[PDB]
RNA sequence: AGCGUGUGCCUACCCUACGCCGGCAGGCGCGGGUAACCCGUUGAACCCCAUUCGUGAUGGGGAUCGGGGAUUGCAAUUAUUC
RNA sequence: AGGAGUGGAGCCUGCGGCUUAAUUUGACUCAACACGGGAAACCUCACCCGGCCCGGACACGGACAGGAUUGACAGAUUGAUA
């Protein structure tokens, strides 16, 4: 119901906000893969994201994209993108809520599934 | 504890994932603490918060030897 | 003047007679002679599998190659060093000649 | 292996001027120890030479990581008109 | 020198040095009775000698093949020009040294020559050759799909001990 | 580009990038003392490099 | 204490003293060592001396797990390690 | 005669089993099971899902400079500015 807040800062704000303050707000290890920089691979798949976004009228979530890109961080840019994380066999759509920014997209795209012994 | 001059590094909860406040939990906020990064980490589906929801290790340690106790 | 000889082998004896070569050489300019310094050898451990797979009750080796040195300084001009240098050196010796 | 003509000119004077040219095996290699004066992908030099001696121009011979490229009297004779030089000069392997 | 490689990896180098030589001239030279080299030490000039069998055949037409061979040490090991020479020496008594006994009898058998009637004419070859006793051993699949092994021997022959480091060459 | 996607990942560290000069493979190699030789390939290759199994 | 090891043909990658910054991991400067030379007189633990605890799953034990901070790497989520 | 243990506990790691797109594989009394020097993030890698390339010499028949035949930023495609 209340508005998402990272850290003490709400999801409004994060967006018109560059990154040499981004990366003091969140977590060591993504700070220090912001700190030593993204590669043209991963500012490929960012521009296919505003290519996907706003190509979507304005009451229609927007339109799924594609990647093998399991070491992505959850920036809040991406919020609001359907995107087919790679699994290893096949892309799993799930979509981006302002609650998963810090992670890794690799994060919810499950590579095994879980194990049952009993009942085959 | 920050008004009496203890370093932010000593508190069991720095950087609060929601007010980002350096503060100590203790025992009663600890617990419920401890299920709100749960069940956060379970709505936005993560691997690492299915893992509980299973009752597996979730540090990534090698579940086929160890770990038989509370499994029957 | 003061020059530095090396003598390095990885033969004890090989080394032995022209540690005590260059002794011949120098006496025989009769000037002051260095002894020959015998500095610490080194061996080179390597211990591997003796089986190719991994099969078989488990041996080892202990190859080594125990390396020797010796050191001995003249005080002596640079003419008088290039013809007892060149004076029956063995393959297995190598000799390393310090100027300075 | 449609690769640069003037890259075939360069290796076979090359073969040429030295009875026997060097090559590691080594097909992730754009550079060579023997002619690092120009780019000369190494990939392509190995399966030059290896259509030499699939004719029967050029020996080989392996030493763990590397070819040996004896060109034969027959290749000699390939080398004179192949690349229009005169009778008179021969490899420094022929010359004492 | 250039980046000035301490002393223990020195002797390691030259050590790959004369293996790799080794083994490419026993690939090349063996057919004309290649039986093992040796260097010798000299201010920028490394000799390397090759003791061959018959080295009247490892020269070729006109000296041309040891001109060859200097050809491929200079461009493989990146020596500096007409900084090493080689050379082509006589095998004294070749019916003792066994890597020269052991390609000769190699090339008997892959002359289509029989695996008995071959093992006698080395053996006792190596014997008027003046030997204290040798062990000829031939395994493989021979008269059939499984494979057994002949051992042929004669005279004395130690294995155990020390001195089995330098009384004994095998091949 | 074919060329970005044959050698562009880099081999500067890790089992890949370094072999043996012999066997060529990536196993059991012997990095100590600049050697660069798998153990097995190493073996036959123990006593003209020079090692001695003295004791 | 005693074994060792240390700047790499390809090789792009060493072992570290000292001075500063930081609780720490670590970071920033300067030099030494291709090494009986510098790390390094290798100030290692155990042990020894002196406090606290007091037979209590206890200051025994440190599994599991949360939050944060670093380092290597093109890349760490199935937590590389610290 | 004894010492210290292992078997019990937690964890590490190897093997079987089960599970899985794949969970690559070798070895099963001594003489298999911290063994393949096997401490696998990529690589390794042999497995699985995909995706490029020919690095199919050589010889023989057509096609071919009136061109046989390589590479190439755009847009769409793709994971990738293959």
């Amino acid at each position: 119901f209340r508005k998402f807040t990272y850290r003490g800062v709400d999801l409004d704000q994060l967006l018109d906000m560059s990154y040499e303050q981004l990366m003091q707000l969140y977590s060591a290890r993504q700070r220090r893969r912001l700190s030593r920089g993204l590669r043209r691979k991963q500012h490929s798949l960012l521009k296919r994201l505003r290519k996907a976004k706003k190509e979507a009228p304005p009451m229609e979530k927007p339109e799924v994209v594609k990647t093998h890109l399991r070491d992505m961080i959850i920036l809040p840019e991406m919020v609001g993108s359907m995107v087919g994380v790679y699994n290893g066999k096949t892309f799993n759509q799930v979509e981006i809520k302002p609650e998963m920014i810090g992670h890794y997209l690799g994060e919810f795209s499950i590579t095994y599934k879980p194990v049952k012994h009993g009942r085959p | 504890p920050r008004q009496y001059k203890i370093p932010d590094w000593f508190l069991n909860r720095q950087k609060d994932v929601k007010d980002g406040k350096y503060s100590q939990v203790l025992a009663n906020g600890l617990d419920n603490k401890l299920r709100e990064d749960l069940e956060r980490l379970k709505k936005i589906r993560a691997h690492r918060g299915l893992r509980h929801f299973w009752g597996l290790r979730v540090r990534g340690q090698h579940t086929k030897t160890t770990g038989r106790r509370g499994r029957t | 003047h003061r020059i530095r000889i090396t003598l390095t082998s990885r033969n004890v004896k090989s080394l032995e007679k022209v540690c005590a070569d260059l002794i011949r050489g120098a006496k025989e300019k009769n000037l002051k002679v260095k002894g020959p310094v015998r500095m610490p050898t080194k061996t080179l451990r390597i211990t591997t599998r003796k089986t190719p797979c991994g099969e078989g009750s488990k041996t080892w080796d202990r190859f080594q190659m125990r390396i020797h040195k010796r050191l001995i300084d003249l005080h002596s001009p640079s003419e008088i060093v290039k013809q007892i240098t060149s004076i029956s050196i063995e393959p297995g010796v190598e000799v390393e000649v310090t100027i300075a | 292996m449609l690769m640069p003509k003037k890259n075939r000119i360069a290796i076979y004077e090359l073969l040429f001027k030295e009875g026997v040219m060097v090559a590691k095996k080594d097909v992730h290699m754009p550079k060579h120890p023997e002619l690092a004066d120009k780019n000369v992908p190494n990939l392509h030099v190995m399966k030059a030479m290896q259509s030499l001696k699939s004719r029967g121009y050029v020996k080989e011979q392996f030493a763990w990581r590397h070819f040996y490229w004896y060109l034969t009297n027959e290749g000699i004779q390939y080398l004179r008109d192949y690349l229009h030089l005169p009778p008179e000069i021969v490899p420094a392997t022929l010359r004492r | 020198m250039a980046v000035q490689i301490s002393k223990k990896r020195k002797f390691v180098a030259d050590g790959i040095f004369k293996a790799e030589l080794n083994e490419f001239l026993t690939r090349e030279l063996a057919e004309d009775g290649y039986s093992g080299v040796e260097v010798r030490v000299t201010p920028t000039r490394t000799e390397i000698i090759i003791l061959a069998t018959r080295t009247q055949n490892v020269l070729g037409e006109k000296g041309r093949r040891i001109r060859e061979l200097t050809a491929v040490v200079q461009k493989r090991f990146g020596f500096p020009e007409g900084s090493v020479e080689l050379y082509a020496e006589k095998v004294a008594t070749r019916g003792l040294c066994a890597i020269a006994q052991a390609e000769s009898l190699r090339y008997k058998l892959l002359g289509g020559l029989a695996v008995r009637r071959a093992c006698y004419g080395v053996l006792r070859f190596i014997m008027e050759s003046g030997a204290k006793g040798c062990e000829v051993v031939v395994s493989g699949k021979l008269r059939g799909q499984r494979a057994k092994s002949m051992k042929f021997v004669d005279g004395l022959m130690i294995h155990s001990g020390d001195p089995v480091n330098y009384y004994v060459d095998t091949a | 580009g074919h060329q970005q996607l044959y050698w562009s990942h880099p081999r500067k560290f890790g089992q890949g990038s370094r072999s043996c000069r012999v066997c060529s493979n990536r196993h059991g190699l012997i990095r100590k003392y600049g050697l660069n030789m798998c153990r097995q390939c190493f073996r036959q290759y123990a006593k003209d490099i020079g090692f001695i199994k003295l004791d």
